[PDB]
């Protein structure tokens, strides 16, 4: 694809009286997971979660493990700091989430770099697109913004996001190319289920596609019935592919006035489908 | 803390055919906080050997997980997913519909 992304998603959850916060981090290239770390594992280390990662040598894994353990210590400190900023009890569990990573554009340059955090599921602080400034979501986060502005944190992220982040992403794209660079088109079909003598559910299916981005819309007389359509969230197959469907309930005699339109990267041309009894 | 209720989808990996081995999936998403209980059920009973994906989250910070296990569907058996989360009044049970 012309553009690609790499993301790390970390979750840190405190558990008062039950030891140190649990720390999980997962890495994705596009919609494909490639690594994990779980602080509650027997011997916690960064681990491959895609077969093409297995070729990285042991020093790669040691360095990634060092980095995630360092991050975990800082996030446990942050949890403490934020508990203070929000004047919260030591009795309750809280959650710190971070997202970081880079988008590679077709010119080979950084399309967008990210570093942002959420506290208890709400925006806390985010690196801005210029990678030189911060957005704080509230007054408490301004405490953090001031400290990070003084410590030159943004520049450190800028250097990573424009340098090693992209260098790593390029390497993963090469090592994993047979699967990461393959757009798998959806297998599609329409099913039909009477709900009465007079009406039926038309369900348009898209199966086995990669990446996850897809559009699935039911048409009648050439416009979209977004309001009369049950459209489920795109969901994983569990085999690295994704699935989705959209359904309408229609009068039996109007069934052939309905078409499902499907667009996806792996399709040469958009599909227009119908109930074909 | 902003809390969010889990969405639940129960489905098979491949189109279900009686007698053919397959995978039963329960995809939970859109929830916060991350603590959650998910069981796959065969005729009301908890199935063993259920695995799950590594905890991840979406753009709005809400979490998602896939729970899954091998199954071979047939006419006899009923399958479901039961989910419990702090946002729920009690566990939510969603039955497997072979057409959804
Ligand atoms: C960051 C979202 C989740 C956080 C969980 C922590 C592990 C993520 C980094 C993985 C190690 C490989 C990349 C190392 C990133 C890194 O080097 O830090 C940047 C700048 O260097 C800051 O100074
Ligand atoms: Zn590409
Ligand atoms: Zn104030
Ligand atoms: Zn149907
Ligand atoms: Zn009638």
């Amino acid at each position: 694809a012309g553009s690609h992304s790499m993301r790390y998603f970390s979750t840190t959850v405190s558990r008062p009286g039950r030891g140190e916060p649990r720390f999980i981090v997962v890495g994705y290239v596009d919609d494909t997971q490639f690594v994990r770390f779980d602080s509650d594992a027997a011997s916690p280390k960064m681990e491959p979660r895609a077969p093409w990662m297995e070729q990285e040598g042991p020093e790669y894994w040691e360095e990634q493990t060092r980095r995630v353990k360092d991050a975990a210590q800082t996030f446990r400190v942050s949890l403490g700091n934020l508990r203070g900023y929000y004047n919260q009890s030591e009795a309750g569990s809280h959650t710190l989430q971070t997202m970081s990573g880079c988008d590679l554009g077709p010119d080979g340059r950084l399309l967008r770099g990210y570093y942002q955090q959420a506290y208890d599921g709400r925006d806390y602080i985010a690196l801005n697109e210029d990678l030189r400034s911060w957005t704080a979501a509230d007054e408490a986060a301004q405490n953090t913004q001031r400290k990070w502005e003084a410590a030159g944190v943004a520049e450190q992220w800028r250097a990573y996001l424009e340098g090693e982040c992209l260098e790593s992403l390029r390497r993963y794209l090469e090592n994993g190319k047979e699967t990461l660079q393959r757009a798998e088109p959806p297998k599609t079909h329409v099913t039909h289920h009477p709900v009465s003598d007079h009406e039926a559910t038309l369900r348009c299916w898209a199966l086995g596609f990669y990446p996850a981005e897809i559009t699935l819309t039911w048409q009648r007389d050439g416009e979209d019935q977004t309001q009369d359509t049950e459209l489920v969230e795109t969901r994983p197959g569990g085999d690295g592919t994704f699935q989705k469907w959209g359904a309408v309930v229609v009068p039996s005699g109007e069934e052939q006035r309905y078409t499902c339109h499907v667009q996806h990267e792996g399709l040469p041309e958009p599909l227009t489908l119908r109930w074909e009894p | 803390a902003i809390q969010r209720t889990p969405k639940i989808q129960v489905y098979s990996r491949h189109p279900p055919e009686n007698g053919k081995p397959n995978f039963l999936n329960c995809y939970v998403s859109g929830f916060h906080p991350s603590d959650i209980e998910v069981d796959l059920l065969k005729n009301g009973e908890k199935m063993g050997k259920v695995e799950h994906s590594d905890l991840s989250f979406s753009k709005d910070w809400s979490f998602y997980l896939l729970y899954y296990t091998e199954f071979t569907p047939n006419e006899k058996d009923e399958y479901a997913c039961r989910v419990n989360h702090v946002t729920l009044s009690g566990p939510r049970t969603v039955k497997w519909d072979r057409d959804m």
